């Protein structure tokens, strides 16, 4: 029995069982349980990171202490370790000898009780061939009688996927419901706790940082429940600051170390603005606008949502925000999306739409029911972006998606959190969420009949309300029509593709120089409003690529080339000039 | 007015006679 179980009476008074805060509902319902017949036994049904362990060990802890009743105040707890039975169990007999000698000393005794942690493991530990002899067998009998008592802890799943299988064990055991504490039940505790974590550490924590963790943590950590995780802070918070001084000038811990602390654990860019990454957001709107010209409207709407979340002005429970680009063919829309990605040096979760049309598709973005081939592999949206936290979520052609595509984004848009059929929650509260959509383009390019053409922005705006739900666009933080390229725009155009094609260019060695008066000659035989950029790119290929690619494969420009490139005036032709160098 | 279609051994451990 020495191996076979561990005496937390003893351990309490060594100080390994940690001091018990709260939950003094649970304690007096398990004392209570444990004096009565009739389910004498408790059992501690509980979610994980609860505490269920706590109140078990904690139980022991305060009968050596005192303040329990006479009749539990010789009770002595003792703990099974599962593993220590089987270790030896090499021979037929054995598990019987170790399971029938502990149950003696337990029941011979009448005051000894048995604390089996996880006890959904005992309902099995034994299938060799001959035997036939299970842990929960050999003790059933001694339950039913009740003349020993046996607490146990079990999680809420495995209770009515284990234990509830077994209706006999069920029968016997006193079900005790463990919910997560209120916010100041949990500072509390840490509270209590602080004076075992700050002797570990050597450092001391503010009754303010204590708070900070419980409401940060709780905020930005949701997978986890409120006792570990806000513990979880106090201890990676005291390790940091007693770890990151070599001269350990800093052993207090401050609330601004708290909030770095559960920064990097829940991975949200949201901490106070580094002055390197402080310049970057002022230059945010102007680096976009020397990659994409025109437009101001969207850099403006993107770089101003994004400063307000960095400085804290930001929704709960919404991501920073959900913009759809409208606009005509051609237009900057995806481009400032993957741009904007690119400037601030985050990851794009670029997901095409178009693949989605079907409404069976929509069930990959969220995973597969389960049970199926694919339940395995899982969402390809939630796994993104629990991957990459901060990042942009660019959903193009969301105009072809099926409709529930729509309904799942609903949902991501105010609760700001999605669930798989895993059942993980993906935070969307960094995510940049950018849906292109081409609707009412036709409209865009449509020639209204008279003699003066009319502009048909609003005959595409009633196109993009029929599709969306007047609920989508409620909660989209903002609609933004990109407007036609203009003519000076279009020669910012043509110039940032000859830049492209430079540095292709340069990687064969080959420069390029084209005159003023080339740009212009370009831009006008390929400017047209409604197609958009796209055309410009088509030109500089007949135009600059074409000669060149002979010219490089077979010719001058094979090794070190030059090239020069001007405007005929009076054939109004250009002339490409090519130089061996 | 399409219609989509949705669509044992375990090791044992030996006891010795003691
Ligand atoms: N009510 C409480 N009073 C004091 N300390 C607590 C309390 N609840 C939790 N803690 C502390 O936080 C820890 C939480 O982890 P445990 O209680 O050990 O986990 P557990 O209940 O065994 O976990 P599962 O996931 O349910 S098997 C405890 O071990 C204590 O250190
Ligand atoms: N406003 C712009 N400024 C600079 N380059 C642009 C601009 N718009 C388009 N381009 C160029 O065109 C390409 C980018 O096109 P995209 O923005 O991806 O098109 P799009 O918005 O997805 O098109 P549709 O027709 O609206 S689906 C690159 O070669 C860009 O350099
Ligand atoms: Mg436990
Ligand atoms: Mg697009």
């Amino acid at each position: 029995t020495e191996n076979f179980t561990t005496n937390l009476n003893q351990l309490a008074r060594v100080g390994g069982i940690d001091p018990l805060i709260g939950r003094e509902k649970e304690l007096e319902r398990a004392i209570q349980v444990l004096c009565r017949r009739r389910k004498n036994n408790p059992l501690l049904v509980g979610e994980s990171g609860v505490g269920k362990t706590a109140i078990a060990e904690g139980l022991a802890w305060r009968i050596v202490q005192g303040d329990v009743p006479e009749v539990m105040a010789d009770c002595t707890i003792y703990s099974l370790d599962i593993g220590s039975l089987l270790a030896g169990t090499k021979y037929r007999g054995d598990f019987e000898k170790r399971f029938k000698a502990l149950l003696k000393q337990l029941e011979q005794d009448t005051n000894s009780i048995l604390f089996i942690d996880e006890i959904h493991t005992i309902i099995g530990a034994g299938a060799a061939s001959g035997g036939q002899v299970d842990a929960a067998n050999l003790i059933k009998p001694l339950l039913s009688s009740g003349k020993i008592r046996v607490i146990g802890s079990t999680t809420y799943q495995e209770f009515s996927n284990i234990f509830e299988k077994d209706r006999a064990l069920a029968r016997r055991f006193q079900k005790i419901d463990i919910t997560e504490p209120s916010i100041e039940e949990t500072v509390q505790i840490i509270n209590g706790l602080k004076p075992k974590y700050e002797a570990h550490h050597d450092v001391r924590y503010t009754a303010k940082a204590v708070r900070a963790a419980v409401e940060l943590a709780v905020k930005y950590i949701n997978d986890r429940h409120l006792p570990d995780k806000a513990i979880d802070v106090i201890d990676e918070a005291g390790a940091r600051a007693r770890l990151m001084p070599v001269s350990k000038r800093k052993k207090t811990v401050n609330v601004a170390d708290i909030e770095s602390v559960v920064a990097r654990i829940a991975r949200i860019p949201e901490k106070s603005v580094s002055q390197s990454d402080r310049d970057t957001l002022k230059n945010l709107g102007d680096r976009l606008k020397m990659l994409v010209f025109g437009q101001d409207k969207a850099i403006e709407a993107l770089t101003e949502a994004i400063k307000m979340a960095r400085a804290g002005l930001g929704h709960e429970h919404k991501p920073v925000g959900s913009f759809l680009f409208a606009g005509p063919t051609g237009v900057g829309k995806t481009e400032v999306t993957v741009q904007l990605s690119k400037a601030l040096g985050i990851e794009l979760l670029r997901f095409d739409m178009s693949e989605y049309m079907e409404r069976h598709t929509v069930s990959r973005l969220i995973g597969a029911p389960p049970g199926y081939v694919g339940f395995d592999q899982g969402g390809l949206l939630t796994d993104a972006v629990i991957k990459h936290p901060h990042a942009v979520l660019l959903l193009d052609e969301i105009e072809k998606a099926h409709p529930d595509v729509f309904n799942i984004l609903l949902q991501v848009m105010d609760n700001g959190t999605l669930t798989d059929n895993n059942g993980r929650k993906a935070d969307f509260r960094n995510v940049v969420l950018v849906m292109t959509t081409n609707a009412g383009v036709r409209e865009t390019e449509r020639k209204s009949i008279g003699l003066i053409h009319q502009d048909n922005s609003t005959d595409a705006m009633e196109e993009i309300k029929k599709i969306f739900t007047p609920e989508f666009r409620n909660r989209l933080d903002n609609i933004i029509w990109f407007d036609h390229l203009s003519t000076d725009v279009i020669h910012q155009v043509v110039d940032k593709f000859i830049v492209e094609l430079q540095v292709q260019l340069d990687q064969k060695g080959v420069s390029l120089e084209v005159s003023q008066e080339a740009r212009n000659w370009l831009a006008e035989k390929g400017y047209d409003r409604a197609m958009g950029a796209r055309p410009m790119a088509r030109v500089i290929q007949d135009n600059l690529k074409k000669p060149l690619a002979n010219e490089l494969l077979f010719g001058s420009l094979v090794d070190g080339g030059q090239v020069t490139v001007a405007l005929d005036k009076e054939k109004n032709e250009l002339t490409y000039g090519f130089q061996s160098a | 007015k399409t219609n989509d279609w949705l669509d044992e051994k375990v090791r044992d451990a030996l006891k010795p006679p003691s």
